[PDB]
Parts: C-alpha cells; sequence; structure tokens
RNA sequence: UAAUUGCGAUAACGAACGAGACCUUAACCUACUAAAUAGUGGUGCUAGCAUUUGCUGGUUAUCCACUUCUUAGAGGGACUAUCGGUUUCAAGCCGAUGGAAGUUUGAGGCAAUAACAGGUCUGUGAUGCCCUUAGACGUUCUGGGCCGCACGCGCGCUACACUGACGGAGCCAGCGAGUCUAACCUUGGCCGAGAGGUCUUGGUAAUCUUGUGAAACUCCGUCGUGCUGGGGAUAGAGCAUUGUAAUUAUUGCUCUUCAACGAGGAAUUCCUAGUAAGCGCAAGUCAUCAGCUUGCGUUGAUUACGUCCCUGCCCUUUGUACACACC
C-alpha cells in the first residue's frame, strides 16, 4: 500500500544500492553493469560481467550465496528474487569494465601510459568511434597533475 | 540572425547538384521531396535545408550561382 | 418572465435581503455580536455594529443559493482576508467558525438553509422561494 | 489646519450661500474653501444633494462629482 | 482617468480628450540639453527634441507634477491631475509640468 | 547501562540520516529517499532523476 | 467482469506498446474495452545546489523523473483475464489488474 | 436538433466556453446576464463584441459562456474572445461566407484579440534572483 | 444626509480619570488616549453605555461621560466577557482587573520589581536594560537609549 | 552573423572539438486515437421563479450521445514564407502582409582546449602522511553554548499614508504535496471571541483534501492631512498548540503599552516585455519555527531599440627593460 511516486523512487534507489553492492563485490569479475525485471511471483535481476564462470562459482555457488545475501539484505520470500549472470558483448565498448581493468593494472603495478594506451588501443580495436581515458593525481612527484590519453573523435554537448 | 550554417549550405547545394530537375522553386514540394529523397534526422533542419534549397532554386533561376 | 438571485447584482441584492431579515426579526442574532472581531485577521470589530450580522446572513445565504452545499470551514476561508502580521509580511488567515457555524444554524431555524447528504448545507426549497422572491423584489424596485 | 467639525449658524448659512457660484463641489471643495473636515463635507454632500441645489455628475466612493444646478 | 475628465468636463465646458491633447502640446520640451565629455568636467550642450519624445516628457510631467501635488493633501489625485492637465492647457505657468518645461528651455538656451 | 543511548531519537535531525553514508546534515526527504545532497547528486542518474531543462 | 488494468512505466515508448498489444488483443478477442485513458505525466522535481561544499556563484540544479500513467477497462471472462496478466511483461513497466 | 456552436477564447490562464445556439437573444455569463461581469469598469470590454456590429446580430441567437481559470481582467478578456469568435463561428456554420466576413472584417480592425488570441506566456523564473529577469543585489565589500 | 445646528453646549476639552481628553474627535478614538484604553476596549466600552459612536467627544452630555468611565472602571459588571482585560488573574488577588490611567505604570512597575527582588532572569534584565524576550541584540537595538 | 556564423579571399589542403545542430519546456491544431479518475449536450427524476413553449439549478448507475473546452500518445506546422527596398549586388539586413508563432519564436538543459597552488579532508566505509587511541581527540549521558552586546559592515522584511488605513460586501489562479505496520493531507458535524478542541469522513491520490473560494484587487461605507483610525518596534497580563523538556520569551491567540520613521548624504544594485515592479501561493528545511530559498500563477507600466564615455570582454596591429607576467 504506497503510492505511484514512493514506489517508483523505491525501485530506483532499490536498482542503486543493487548496482553499488554488485560493483563493490564483483569488481576483479569484470562487473559491467546489472538489470531488474519485476514479474508476477519472481524479480528477477541480470549481472552483465565478463567472466560469468567467476561469477557462478562451482555449481553457481556464488550466485547461491549472491542470491542469499540479496534476499536477506532485503527482505524477499524463498523463491521470490533469481539471479542470473550473463557474458557482456563489446567488453571494449564498456566504460566500467575498461576503467575496472585500468584500475587493476596500476594496482598491480603497471605504468600509468602503458595501462592508458592499453585500454585505448583496446577500446579503438573494439570498434568504438573514440575513447579518452584520464589518470589525475600524485603521478612521480607530489604535486598533482592530470594526464589525458585520447584516441578517435569524441564529442561533448 | 538568419545566416545558415554549412551543413545547411552543403545540403543544400549536393541536393540541387545531383535532384536540379526533380525539385521546384516551392518551399512546400521542396519539403515534400526532401524528407523522403535525403535522410535527415531533424524536422527542422530538413525544413532549413529545403528553404535553403528553394532560396538557392530562386538564384539559379536569376542567372547561373557560383559553386 | 421569472427572476432568480443570479439575475440580480450581488451587492443590491445582499443589501435588500438583510434589511428583509432585519425587518422580519427572528434570526436569533446571537449576542455575542458588538464583541467580536469576525477574524483572527481583523483587527476591528464591525463598523456597522447594530446590522452586520444580517449582512453575512443574506452572504451566506445566496452563497450556499449559488452553490451545491457548503460547510463552515469553506465559510472561514471564503470570508477569511489578509491578516497584518505587524512587522513580517502578510497572510492569508481564516475568518471565525462560530460566526459563521451560529449564523448557519439561524438559517436553518428560519428554513432557508438545511443539512445536505455529502455534508454541508444546502439551501432548502423555501429559501429558494424566498430568495427568489427578494430577487423579484429588488430588480423591481429601480421601475 | 483647523477645520471645523462642528457646524454652527454661521457655516450652515455660508455654505448655503456659496456652494452655488462654485462649478465643481467636491470634498477637498468643501474643506478648502470652507474650512471644514471632509465628514462635514461628506454629510453637507448629501444633504444639498437632497434638497437639490448641486446636482451629481458621479457618484463614486472616494469620488464625488457635482456641479451646481441652474 | 475616468474621474479626472469628469472633473475637467465640469471646470470648463470643453470636451476633456482636446484638453488632454491641448496639455500634452503645450508641456512638450522643445529644446534640451545634453552632457557632453567636456575636459574631465561636465558641460551640457543645447539640442533638439524629438516630437515622440516631446509627447512621453509631457505625459511623464503632467502625471509627476500630479502625483507630487496629490501626495499628503486632502485634494485627490483625480482632482490634482484635473487642474494639472487645465493648467498645462492653458499654459498658466502653475501648472508644474508648465515650469519643468520653461526650465529644461531655459537651460538648453543659456547652454547653446 | 539503560543510560547509555538513552536519550530519544523520534524526531528532528538526530533520528534521521542518509542511508547511504549515514549523514544527519543535507538531507533529501522528499519521496522518501532519505539520501544527503551530495550522494543524490551522486546517483540520481542511476535512481532515475535526470536533467532536462 | 469488470477488470481495469493500470500501466505506471517512466518509459514511454514501452508504456506504449504494452498498451497496444493489450488492446490489439482485446480487439481480436473482440472484447468490449474503454481505451487506454492516459493520466496526466506526473513530474517529480528535485531542487539541490550543485556544489558539496558552500562557496561560489550559487548555481542550483533541478532533476525531474517523469511517471506516466494508462489505464484500460476490460469486460472479459476470466480465462481471457489470466492470460491477459501471464502476458505482456515488460521490464520498467508496471502493471495491476484488479477487479470489480 | 437546434443549430449551435461551441467556441473558446483564452487569455493567460484564463478559458471561456462559449455555446452559441439558435435562440431570442440571451447572453449570459456564468448563469447571469451580460449587465452584470463584474469590473464594471471593464463591463465595456465585453459589451464591445455586441456594440462593433450591432445587435441585430444578436437577437436571433442566443450565446451562453462559462469562464475558469486566471483572475478577474484576463476573465474578462477570455469571455469577449469567446462571445466573437462564437458571432463568427455562428455565421461560418449557419449563415453565409459574406456575413461571416464582415463579421470577421470589424472585429479584426477594431481588436485583433477579440479574434486571435493573445501569445504572450510568463517566462520561467531563475535561480538567484526574484524573478524572471531581476537578481538578488550585488554586494562587493 | 442629516445636518445638525449645534449649539454653546459643545466643549473642546473634558477631564476624564485625570486624562485631557479632546473633543473635535470622535468619541471611541478620543478615550484611547487613556493610557490602558485601547481601540477594542473603548468601542466595546462606548457600545454598552450606548452613546451615539458617531458623535464627538465634546457633545456627549455628563451623565454619558460619567456612564462611560463607571463601565470602564468595573467592566465585569457591565457583560465585558473578561478576556478583553489586560491584567486578569493576576499574581496577588487571583482577580481579573482592567488597569487604567496611572494604574497601567503602577502595576509595570510593581510587575519589574517583583522580578528583580526575586531576581529572575527577566527582572534581571530589565534592570540591566537590555531586550528581555529573548531578542538577538548583537545588531538592532544600539541607540536603544 | 549571437557565433573562426558564413560569403569569399587565399601556401595551403583535408579534418577534429567548441558554436550550431540536439534534447526538455511554453505557445497553435473545432484534423487522428480515446476517456464513469476530464468535460459537454440531451433524456429520466426533481427544486424555485414565470406562463403555452421559458430561465436558473440539484441528482451520474438514469441512461444515451459527443470530444469544442481538459488530458496524453501519434503526427502536422515556421523555412524568416510572400512581396518590396538595399548590399561585391553574395552571405545578409530593413519594412509591410499573412500567420498561433517571424529578437537563432520565448526559456532553459547540455557545453571545448588550457588553467587557479579558488573551495571542500565538516557529504562520503574517498583518501596519503602526521597526531590521538582507555582518567582517548572514540562514543554516549546530563547541563550549558553556538542567540551572549559598547560598536562597524552585507542580504532582507515592515513602513513613512487619502493612488491610503479600517469595516462590510464582491470574488478569481497556477506550480505542487500527502498515511502500513504507519500514523500524513484533512472535508463535514458540534464546542470555543480567538488560537484551538472533539466526533467522524474521503484520499497511497486527474477521483479526496482542493474550484487549494490566495493576496493584491473591485464596489459601498467610516476616517480626514492631525505621527492621525499612518507605523507597530519595545513592554505587561492571560489563554492555547508542538515537544521528554520551551526559563535567555518555539510558535499561535486576546486585551493593554504605542518608540523611530515626515521618501533617506556620498555612494551603489538589478532590469528591455507578459518583462520591471506590486501581490500572494505551494514545495525544501520541518515534532514545533520564515522576515530565507526553489518554483508558480495573479495585476501589469515607464523608457532604449543606441553607444564605447565609465567598468569590462573578443579580434588585429603595435611598443615593452614584464614571464611569480602592471597588484
Ligand atoms: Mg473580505
Ligand atoms: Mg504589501
Ligand atoms: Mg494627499
Ligand atoms: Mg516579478
Ligand atoms: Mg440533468
Ligand atoms: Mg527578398
Ligand atoms: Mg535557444
Ligand atoms: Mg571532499
Ligand atoms: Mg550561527
Ligand atoms: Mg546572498
Ligand atoms: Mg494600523
Ligand atoms: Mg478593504
Ligand atoms: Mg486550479
Ligand atoms: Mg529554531
Ligand atoms: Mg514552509
Ligand atoms: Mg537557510
Ligand atoms: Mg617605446
Ligand atoms: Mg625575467
Ligand atoms: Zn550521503
Amino acid at each position: 500500500l504506497i503510492s505511484k511516486k514512493r514506489k517508483l523512487v523505491a525501485d530506483g534507489v532499490f536498482y542503486a544500492e543493487l548496482n553499488e553492492f554488485f560493483t563493490r563485490e564483483l569488481a576483479e569479475e569484470g562487473y559491467s553493469g546489472v538489470e531488474v525485471r519485476v514479474t508476477p511471483t519472481k524479480t528477477e535481476v541480470i549481472i552483465r560481467a565478463t567472466r560469468t564462470q567467476d561469477v557462478l562459482g562451482e555449481n553457481g555457488r556464488r550466485i547461491n550465496e549472491l542470491t542469499l545475501l540479496v534476499q536477506k539484505r532485503f527482505k524477499y520470500a524463498p523463491g521470490t528474487i533469481v539471479l542470473y549472470a550473463e557474458r557482456v558483448q563489446d567488453r571494449g565498448l564498456s566504460a566500467v569494465a575498461q576503467a575496472e581493468s585500468m584500475k587493476f593494472k596500476l594496482l598491480n603495478g603497471l605504468a600509468i601510459r602503458r595501462a592508458a594506451y592499453g585500454v585505448v588501443r583496446y577500446v579503438m580495436e573494439s570498434g568504438a568511434k573514440g575513447c579518452e581515458v584520464v589518470v589525475s593525481g600524485k603521478l612521480r612527484a607530489a604535486r598533482a597533475k592530470a594526464m589525458k590519453f585520447a584516441d578517435g573523435f569524441l564529442i561533448h554537448s | 540572425g538568419r545566416v545558415r550554417t554549412k551543413t545547411v549550405k552543403r545540403a543544400s547545394k549536393a541536393l540541387i547538384e545531383r535532384y536540379y530537375p526533380k525539385l521546384t522553386l516551392d518551399f512546400q514540394t521542396n519539403k515534400r521531396l526532401c524528407d523522403e529523397i535525403a535522410t535527415i534526422q531533424s524536422k527542422r533542419l530538413r525544413n532549413k535545408i529545403a528553404g535553403y534549397t528553394t532560396h538557392l532554386m530562386k538564384r539559379i533561376q536569376k542567372g547561373p550561382v557560383r559553386g | 418572465p421569472g427572476v432568480s438571485v443570479r439575475d440580480v447584482a450581488a451587492q443590491d441584492f445582499i443589501n435588500a435581503y438583510a434589511s428583509f431579515l432585519q425587518r422580519q426579526g427572528k434570526l436569533e442574532v446571537p449576542g455575542y455580536v458588538d464583541i467580536v472581531k469576525t477574524s483572527s485577521g481583523n483587527e476591528m470589530p464591525p463598523q456597522d455594529a447594530e446590522g452586520w450580522f444580517y449582512k453575512r446572513a443574506a452572504s451566506v445565504a445566496r452563497h450556499i443559493y449559488m452553490r451545491k452545499q457548503v460547510g463552515v470551514g469553506k465559510l472561514n476561508k471564503l470570508y477569511g482576508g489578509a491578516k497584518s502580521r505587524g512587522v513580517r509580511p502578510y497572510k492569508h488567515i481564516d475568518a471565525s467558525g462560530s460566526i459563521n457555524r451560529k449564523v448557519l444554524q439561524a438559517l436553518e431555524k428560519i428554513g432557508i438553509v438545511e443539512i445536505s447528504p455529502k455534508g454541508g448545507r444546502r439551501i432548502s426549497e423555501n429559501g429558494q422561494r424566498d430568495l427568489d422572491r427578494i430577487a423579484a423584489q429588488t430588480l423591481e424596485e429601480d421601475e | 489646519a483647523q477645520h471645523a467639525v462642528i457646524l454652527d449658524q454661521e457655516k450652515y448659512d455660508r455654505i448655503l450661500k456659496e456652494v452655488p457660484t462654485y462649478r465643481y463641489v467636491s470634498v477637498s471643495v468643501l474643506v478648502d474653501r470652507l474650512k471644514i473636515g471632509g465628514s462635514l463635507a461628506r454629510i453637507a454632500l448629501r444633504h444639498l444633494e437632497k434638497e437639490g441645489i448641486i446636482k451629481p455628475i458621479s457618484k463614486h466612493s472616494k469620488q464625488a462629482i457635482y456641479t451646481r444646478a441652474t | 482617468i475616468k474621474h479626472t475628465l469628469d472633473i475637467i468636463n465640469v471646470l470648463t465646458d470643453q470636451n476633456p480628450i482636446q484638453v488632454v491633447v491641448d496639455a500634452i502640446t503645450n508641456t512638450g520640451p522643445r529644446e534640451d540639453t545634453t552632457r557632453v565629455g567636456g575636459g574631465g568636467a561636465a558641460r551640457r550642450q543645447a539640442v533638439d527634441v524629438s516630437p515622440l519624445r516631446r509627447v512621453n516628457q509631457a505625459i511623464a510631467l503632467l502625471t509627476i507634477g500630479a502625483r507630487e501635488a496629490a501626495f499628503r493633501n486632502i485634494k485627490t489625485i483625480a482632482e490634482t491631475l484635473a487642474e494639472e492637465l487645465i493648467n498645462a492647457a492653458k499654459g498658466s505657468s502653475t501648472s508644474y509640468a508648465i515650469k519643468k518645461k520653461d526650465e529644461l528651455e531655459r537651460v538648453a538656451k543659456s547652454n547653446r | 547501562e539503560n543510560v547509555w543511548f538513552s536519550h530519544p531519537r523520534r524526531y528532528g535531525k538526530g533520528s534521521r540520516q542518509c542511508r547511504v553514508c549515514s549523514s544527519h546534515t543535507g538531507l533529501i526527504r522528499k519521496y522518501g529517499l532519505n539520501i544527503c545532497r551530495q550522494c543524490f547528486r551522486e546517483k540520481a542518474n542511476d535512481i532515475g532523476f535526470n536533467k532536462f531543462r | 467482469i469488470k477488470i481495469r488494468i493500470t500501466l505506471t512505466s517512466t518509459k514511454v515508448k514501452q508504456l506504449e506498446n504494452v498498451s497496444s498489444n493489450i488492446v490489439k488483443n482485446a480487439e481480436q478477442h473482440n472484447l468490449v474495452k474503454k481505451g487506454p485513458v492516459r493520466l496526466p505525466t506526473k513530474v517529480l522535481k528535485i531542487s539541490t545546489r550543485k556544489t558539496p561544499n558552500g562557496e561560489g556563484s550559487k548555481t542550483w540544479e533541478t532533476y525531474e523523473m517523469r511517471i506516466h500513467k494508462r489505464y484500460i477497462d476490460l469486460e472479459a471472462p476470466v480465462q481471457i483475464v489470466k492470460r491477459i496478466t501471464q502476458i505482456t511483461i515488460e521490464p520498467g513497466v508496471d502493471v495491476e489488474v484488479v477487479v470489480a | 436538433a437546434v443549430p449551435s456552436v461551441q467556441t473558446f477564447g483564452k487569455k493567460k490562464s484564463a478559458t471561456a466556453v462559449a455555446h452559441v445556439k439558435a435562440g431570442k437573444g440571451l447572453i449570459k455569463v456564468n448563469g447571469s446576464p451580460i449587465t452584470l461581469v463584474e469590473p464594471e469598469i471593464l463591463r465595456f470590454k465585453v459589451y464591445e463584441p455586441l456594440l462593433l456590429v450591432g445587435l441585430d446580430k444578436f437577437s436571433n441567437i442566443d450565446i451562453r459562456v462559462r469562464v475558469t481559470g486566471g483572475g478577474h481582467v484576463s476573465q474578462v478578456y477570455a469571455i469577449r474572445q469567446a462571445i466573437a469568435k462564437g458571432l463568427v463561428a455562428y455565421h461560418q456554420k449557419y449563415v453565409d461566407e459574406q456575413s461571416k466576413n464582415e463579421l470577421k472584417k470589424a472585429f479584426t480592425s477594431y481588436d485583433r484579440t477579440l479574434l486571435i488570441a493573445d501569445s504572450r506566456r510568463p517566462e520561467p523564473k531563475k535561480f538567484g534572483g526574484k524573478g524572471a529577469r531581476s537578481r538578488f543585489q550585488k554586494s562587493y565589500r | 444626509s442629516l445636518v445638525v445646528q449645534e449649539q454653546g453646549s459643545f466643549q473642546h476639552i473634558l477631564r476624564l480619570l485625570n486624562t485631557n481628553v479632546d473633543g473635535n474627535i470622535k468619541i471611541v478614538y478620543a478615550l484611547t488616549t487613556i493610557k490602558g484604553v485601547g481601540r477594542r476596549y473603548s468601542n466595546l466600552v462606548c457600545k454598552k453605555a450606548d452613546v451615539d459612536l458617531h458623535k464627538r467627544a465634546g457633545e456627549l452630555t455628563q451623565e454619558e461621560l460619567e456612564r462611560i468611565v463607571q463601565i470602564m472602571q468595573n467592566p465585569t459588571h457591565y457583560k465585558i466577557p473578561a478576556w478583553f482585560l489586560n491584567r486578569q488573574n493576576d499574581i496577588t488577588d487571583g482577580k481579573d482587573y482592567h488597569t487604567l490611567a496611572n494604574n497601567v505604570e503602577s502595576k509595570l512597575r510593581d510587575d519589574l520589581e517583583r522580578l528583580k527582588k526575586i531576581r529572575a532572569h527577566r527582572g534581571i534584565r530589565h534592570f540591566w536594560g537590555l531586550r528581555v524576550r529573548g531578542q538577538h541584540t548583537k545588531t538592532t537595538g544600539r541607540r536603544r537609549a
């Protein structure tokens, strides 16, 4: 018994919280997004990632624990929530996936220019019209600055 | 101001270059043929292109036009 | 040709019907008349001291004649005005509920209005006929 | 200003003798030329209209316009 | 305005619209002056006035005079505008607008 | 002890917090979303609020 | 039988295609229906300061979410009622069916 | 059935809907006669559709107007526009084009807003100022 | 529409409650010059005393003026509903008064003196000369004395 | 040209970003699809006034019909159209007509490269380092403070009154918000001067609050040039509401008190049409508290249709002993 305004805002904030949870825990699985589909008797959560075998685990054990996690937190009845994993296409055309891969390369210890040119070459090879990666912060010095790496053409307005 | 940009001007010149005998000195018919003979994403841009095309057809009727 | 309240201008109709009610003299004017202000947003009582209750009665009777059914809260909003809140900005303030409730009850006792389904007060058939007769007289006075 | 607020015999027969020979009669006309208050001016305007010395032109609130009757 | 026209017709038997247009034509300022550079001090150079500006400034002078003479006064604004327009239509020099117009023209004549 | 945390938190700013970051200040409570203004500017596109005019 | 179907999405095109295939299924089954009544679009606005702190020019920013609501009245027997409530599932479109 | 047309007039948020049918000459606004429209300083503003063409045009028809929205003066303007457009629409449908053109010419020669709605709309207010154009006072020290 | 000829019985200055009440102005706004008598109270007292409110103060009879001051001095006897009274449920007697010409300053002095002698915060505030109703004093009231 | 917008010229040619295009909103549609959560007409039933027949209303299960008004979806429509001037006679500009609309139609949203040692570690379970870490700078509880008043500044609100105050009448918006394991928006009836109380009711909302019956405004009166019935600061007494709690008064109400202020010096802000200004309303904050803000409509002017004088901005030339760059 809820108004339509509050119901639509509530499932918007549910989508936002679910996306934040998935991007916090599935960062090393190439998590590229989430989609929600409400259905009579069942709501389904489609995770769009790259490493679906790591998202699933053995006999989908990580899928079962993720369903149980979202169930326990969002107070769903047993059987009412179901999660599926799906291998996203065009991985080069996914800014979240490219940003996470660059983050993990920089954490492992790759040079900034090498990592950025790798990601821009991969995105340009994947058929994009343009790519642009910016790295900001303390780069080799205490004074912070920003480095830009672009290829192709990008529009802004 | 009513200065028309190079997208409108270039599209109008290309339309006249390859469709001169088909199109007329009337904005309504020029609009009705331009929307089916070219792929323009906006009704506003189609109207601007057809209007500049009609203007250039009047120019062509009063002697030849450079370009 | 027949007349109604809608054929007569509001001000002179209300004046004529208020004078008629005062001359008839059976409206049961409450008694705290000449004490009160008619609104929390007012600052002085009505200047027409010996009247003004017949004016409010004629006004609410004509208002209920034009509408379907009117209650005390609608009347309080209708007669409320801008209160001067001293040095702060002005604001709309509702009028006194006791005055409007008692004049509704007085009109019920003289038979002009009645309790309506879907709440509030609607004009009765006797109220319709004598408001129409007052309209006829006040439209004939100019002849 | 010390405009008279009650009227006596000399003010009464003065207003009765020279509210004629006024082309335009109003509240401020009476206040200025006879030194009476605005309240006495409004009452005198209604009285002189009721006998008929001044003829009304327009009889709005906040502005009363009268001329002489001839 | 309606009361003003009634008062005008009572005070003078003329058409009040004719009195209004006579007031405007009489109190439009025919020459004025404008500020120039003047080498660090303000100098004023006499110029002519276009007819539209004459009409605009005539209306402004008439209504400003009426509003100022009605402020803090027992006379109403309609009455004050009535004698303002009547005196301007006569050019009687007891009009605010007539005195302002004369002062502006005199200043311009000095600053030719 | 029962003196600990015994003060009422039934109304006012101490009763509410940002559902994302637990901040008491700048909270948007419209439509029952209970997100602080900075966190809301971060997550508005995810929630469904977009800029048009 | 007096059923009413209410659709309350934020996606105009998905809403309109759900309404269209419901009404064409109804006319295919030859059901008398009141057509899709489109309620006023309700605009949910939130106005905020752009800045996270409080300095600079006081620039404000209004975000809005648009809710589009439609309803269709149907007089159809119960088997087509269950088949209607089992068909026309669309992501982002909130559908509810009520009787009497 | 009875010959009749429906028209409307507009000014800002005020809308007046006029039913013009064959009749005997009654002009009513909100159920009251035309001679009682509220700002009597503006009563001739709704009289002038009747006066420019003559009352013989209104002798054989009767008009009922309901006006809502807006304020007092805008409702007056919407009423006059609805009445004039209703008379023109009636002469379009049931009388001839010569009479319709003469009515349209007289109304247009007097006032274009008798038939064509004034297109001026409010400008939205922008942040940083009380109005659409006006800004808050800027101080430097 | 009714003009009347007044005689020599009009008086320009009349004395009520040790206050020079001016004639020449209408009775309710004339009686407001008595300290403790405002517009509402004066209007209600004139209505209860049954005088013509249109009348100027100077042309009223002496019996009418005495009736007015008797009603002012004993309002509850003449059916004033007691929430008109400026001193009701008073701290000493417990009864409803309406203080008048000099009694209003006397009772204000009494109230402030009671607060000062029990050393309440309002009384200390009054003694210092500051605002007592909790207003900010950082910016306003600089030339208050 | 609003525009490195274009006509063109041309040691450059071809491109990219920005501008424009775009998208949202406001204006038009008696053309399409429709609507018992929008309306209108007619027929039932019914009230009043009249008298053939009329006028004004009430009642939706009383049914029928329609979509002008209202709401959307899909579209249409403007492109400076047509005509006349002017210009190497090009891009364009000016006038008139038509038109719902002809300042890129109005208003926004989005918005480049390069930067500031601008602001923000007090939005963040964003963070490096430093500090602290158990009589802690963690956290909680009680009570204070953030409001303290000789003064000096910046936003504002009420005004100095008659183009008004007061009193009766008249009587009209648009944007919105609202309760579930809760207690929200609240109609109607009764009590009360009021604030408020109480018994119910509708509404999870184009349905109910709500026609948000708003205020300025109109119309009749009262006052009458008197710091006056202008103004309502500062005080006193009492009654209520929110809240565990109101004392340094939370607000609301009643009576009383009735101060400066008589249009504001140098200075200085904002603004070109439904705009300024007047006027209120909803929302945010929110248990309570707007003199604030974000929007909304109501009433609606004057004066430009320019210039580079002041303050600045863009482009070109030019001088430079400047480069943290005329502070
Ligand atoms: Mg009122
Ligand atoms: Mg005001
Ligand atoms: Mg004056
Ligand atoms: Mg404004
Ligand atoms: Mg019926
Ligand atoms: Mg031409
Ligand atoms: Mg634009
Ligand atoms: Mg930060
Ligand atoms: Mg502080
Ligand atoms: Mg500021
Ligand atoms: Mg006052
Ligand atoms: Mg008034
Ligand atoms: Mg409305
Ligand atoms: Mg507080
Ligand atoms: Mg508020
Ligand atoms: Mg604030
Ligand atoms: Mg040199
Ligand atoms: Mg150097
Ligand atoms: Zn937060």
